[PDB]
């Protein structure tokens, strides 16, 4: 068995975060893995470790703390980047003497959310014409957007875009509906938003 | 017990 | 060299057999098939250490594989597999080294075929309030009322795909959640400098690739067949 | 003392007759304890010593599942070597493979082995350091490069240095009665007469275990490299071994020659002289 | 292939005693390739109840086998081992010599 006790975890950009992993086995020698699966769904190997060998590496930001007696294989992400947003899987495998070489047994995984650092928040709610949609944008990562009753109004969770050319990052959520009374002033009522949010008249 | 790791020439 | 998995998206009618293809030119002996489910990690289905060698995983029942060649390891999801809705990943290795996974495949069980619908795509031009306040222009694209959740949304500016300044919802939204079968909606945003949008020669297009019915399937309904197609919506810069 | 576990694999192609023959045999020291025979009816790994029969079903299913994968691998290798050497599909060719580990008196890892042969010739062998390979010819360098890229040696080390020793310790303990015994050789002597002047003397060593032994013929004095007949140590069939050494000598000097028997079971070397 | 002609040794498990049960052994070793035919003969005729060891090989890769059968030696019974191999122009007979 491989156990990842934290289904989800959050980190602020540029800070560090530790993902935990503990395993149970009777084998003297074996292999331990950390895999990264970003939104693309592509599995990417982060680190492999053999019990026989000693902790080693790394040139990169990523690192692991392997406690053989404790059976702990934690992954450490330092100077977190937005690209680190992904699902991280801890995995275990027998050595060459085992019958199921090289079958991998995976933990339940940990979803890592990276909260961007926005330097100059300018929260506002804009109306976009083609049906109509309301755009809540430029709010800081501390702001949270909530699904809203009634059922006939649709709201998406916040989402971070990066205008690489301008070294600018912004948060944004979208709300829309086809009913009559729907308006931007009341579109995000169910969410706590900065009182000074800009609403153009 | 024999090897569980198989590989080809 | 690499490993290529196929198809990317795929659906199965109940009582139907389906096969996923996996090919690798890495000269690897072993090939594996994994199944991914929310709330669970990856669980091995089958693996073949060498041609004409087959080892079942704990969840092998309902599945079958063949390894007539070194390069290929197709997986078949038989109708006997009771709950096959999941994400399938091919893998290849020599022992524990060179472990590589394929692109992945998403399989859905469509009990009733009438539920399939392609997405209606719409672009929404940026508000002049945002442009004057932030000197930036955000476009919003809405893909609505599509089933199943097999979509790929991209932005194309002046004929070239763009990824900078783009944000798409990590997962779509069910328009009517109460229903077990619900049509989906997805939103994406494209932000550019004010000056760029002000130019009317700039052309913006939101492309959505939908994966739906095929020629193998039979369409009895009056409405156009929900086939695999690309639904697009465009907008033009305005001074 | 020292101990070892070795597995010997033989694959022989049989074009126009059927699948290639495959035989696996496992040894602890000079004692066989398991076999797999492609031409047998069981198609499973079979016990060949009483002390391995105590293993449970999961042991035999695993060894069966592993050894059939060995069988499949050598089946592929036969065709690959046929290509490497551009040999026709008509002739029969042999692939032999041996791996295992040695341990010292403390039962700790001492050496590891993993080597192949094609048609009776060295093909590729793992070096003592367990990190590099010896390619016998240009064709085997293709395998050497393949196995370097796949880090085969690194992955094999855990088995040869670790798992192999763990298995060997277990077997030595479960078969202590037979594996850890020592039978001293029972020695006697015979006199054969070549015509007239010259005669032969034969030194016999019987019912000894392990098979390690040395027989030397002393004249006057000291050993005789010339005119010494030494047959290969042979198995008696009951777990012990036999061997004899013979020397050709003129008649009348039988008392001058003496036989020296050195065996692990003997407290000190034995010296035999005519007659008895 | 590189052929190796077998070495053949015919001998009894225990010291031969007339009227006392024993085992007659034929040990073929040092040969290549693996295909080989070995039979034990009593007074020139083939012995059916013959068992043999599992094919193995030595450091130099040459194979070796042990064929054996249970017999009770007598004063005038002749025993031999008949081996056939690609290296042999004809099947080779090696008689059992009690007095060695
Ligand atoms: O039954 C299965 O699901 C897998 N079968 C193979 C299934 N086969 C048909 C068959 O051989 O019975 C092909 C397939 O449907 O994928 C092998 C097994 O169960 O041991």
């Amino acid at each position: 068995t491989v156990t990842q006790s934290q289904p989800e975890m959050s980190v602020q950009e540029a800070e560090t975060v530790t993902l935990s992993c503990t395993y149970d086995t009777s084998e003297s020698d074996y292999y331990l893995f950390w895999y990264k699966q970003p939104p693309s769904r592509q599995m990417i190997l982060v680190i492999r470790q053999e019990a026989y060998k000693q902790q080693n590496a790394t040139e990169n930001r990523f690192s692991v703390n392997f406690q053989k007696a404790a059976k702990s294989f934690s992954l450490k992400i330092s100077d977190s980047q937005l690209g680190d947003a992904a699902m991280y899987f801890c995995a275990w495998g027998v050595n060459a003497g085992g019958t199921s070489y090289g079958k991998l047994t995976f933990g339940q995984g940990t979803i890592l959310t990276v909260h961007p650092n926005i330097q100059n928040p300018d929260p506002a709610v804009y109306q976009l014409r083609d049906k109509s949609v309301c755009l809540f944008t430029d709010f800081d990562s501390q702001t949270n957007v909530s699904q809203s009753k009634d059922s006939d109004v649709y709201i998406t969770d916040k989402c971070v875009l990066d205008m690489r050319s301008m070294d600018f990052k912004s948060n944004s959520a979208v709300a829309w509906s086809n009913k009559s009374d729907f308006a931007c002033a009341n579109a995000f009522n169910n969410s706590i938003i900065p009182e000074d949010t800009f609403f153009p008249s | 017990g024999i090897l569980g790791f198989v590989f080809t020439l | 060299g690499g490993i290529t998995q196929s198809p990317k998206y795929l659906f199965r009618k109940e009582g139907q057999n389906v096969t996923l293809s996996c090919e690798q030119n890495l000269n690897h002996d072993a090939m594996y098939w994994y199944r991914q489910d929310p709330g669970q990690g990856l669980r091995l289905i089958y693996y073949s250490q060498i041609v004409n060698d087959f080892q079942k995983g704990d969840i092998a029942e309902g599945y079958s594989v063949s390894r007539e060649k070194k390069e290929s390891f197709p997986l078949t999801v038989t109708s006997a597999q009771k709950n096959p809705t999941a994400f399938y990943l091919c893998a290849s290795s020599i022992g524990v080294y060179g472990y590589t996974f394929g692109s992945g495949t998403r399989l859905t069980v469509v009990e009733d075929l009438k539920n399939v619908f392609p997405p209606e795509v719409a672009v929404f031009e940026p508000s002049e309030a945002e442009i004057s306040h932030t000197q930036k222009a955000t476009l919003v694209c809405l893909a609505t009322g599509f089933y199943p959740d097999h979509v790929e949304l991209s932005w194309w500016v002046n004929g070239k795909e763009v990824h900078s300044g783009v944000c798409t919802d990590p997962q779509p939204l069910k328009e009517q959640p109460a229903l077990n079968d619900s049509r989906y909606a997805l939103s994406s945003r494209l932000r550019v400098s004010a000056t760029f949008w002000q130019n009317p020669r700039n052309h913006f297009r939101c492309q959505v690739q939908f994966y739906g019915l095929s020629e193998n399937d039979e369409w009895t309904q009056d409405r156009a067949k929900p086939v695999t197609q690309i639904v697009s919506a465009e907008a033009w810069g305005r001074a | 003392g020292s101990h070892s576990m070795r597995y010997f694999f033989t694959s022989v192609s049989r074009p126009g007759r059927g699948e290639p023959r495959f035989i696996a045999v496992g040894y602890v020291d000079d004692t066989q304890f398991v076999r797999f025979d492609s031409d047998a009816a069981s198609q499973r790994m079979e016990p060949r010593a009483p002390w391995i029969e105590q293993e449970g079903p999961e042991y035999w299913d695993g060894e069966t599942r592993k050894v059939k994968a060995h069988s499949q691998t050598h089946r592929v290798d036969l065709g690959t070597l046929r290509g490497y050497y551009n040999q026709s599909e008509a002739g029969s060719h042999t692939v032999q493979r041996m791996y295992g580990c040695d341990v010292g008196s403390d039962w700790r890892f001492l050496r590891g082995y993993h080597q192949y042969a094609y048609d009776g010739k060295d093909y590729i062998a793992l070096k003592e350091d367990l990190r590099s390979w010896t390619a016998a010819d240009m064709a085997a360098q293709t395998t050497k490069h393949k196995w370097e890229a796949a880090h085969v040696a690194e992955q094999l080390r855990a088995y040869l240095e670790g798992t192999c020793v763990e298995w060997l310790r277990r077997y030595l303990e479960n078969g202590k009665e037979t594996l850890q015994r020592t039978d001293a050789p029972k020695t006697h002597m015979t006199h054969h007469a070549v015509s007239d002047h010259e005669a032969t003397l034969r030194c016999w060593a019987l019912s000894f275990y392990p098979a390690e032994i040395t027989l030397t013929w002393q004249r006057d004095g000291e050993d005789q490299t010339q005119d010494t007949e030494l047959v290969e140590t042979r198995p008696a069939g009951d777990g012990t071994f036999q061997k004899w050494a013979a020397v050709v000598v003129p008649s009348g000097q039988e008392q001058r020659y003496t036989c020296h028997v050195q065996h692990e079971g003997l407290p000190k070397p034995l010296t035999l002289r005519w007659e008895a | 292939m590189i052929q190796r002609t077998p070495k053949i040794q015919v001998y009894s498990r225990h010291p031969a005693e007339n009227g006392k049960s024993n085992f007659l052994n034929c040990y073929v070793s040092g040969f290549h390739p693996s295909d080989i035919e070995v039979d034990l003969l009593k007074n020139g005729e083939r012995i059916e109840k013959v068992e043999h060891s599992d094919l193995s090989f030595s450091k130099d890769w040459s194979f070796y086998l042990l064929y054996y059968t249970e017999f009770t030696p007598t004063e005038k019974d002749e025993y031999a081992c008949r081996v056939n191999h690609v290296t042999l122009s004809q099947p080779k007979i090696v008689k059992w010599d009690r007095d060695m």
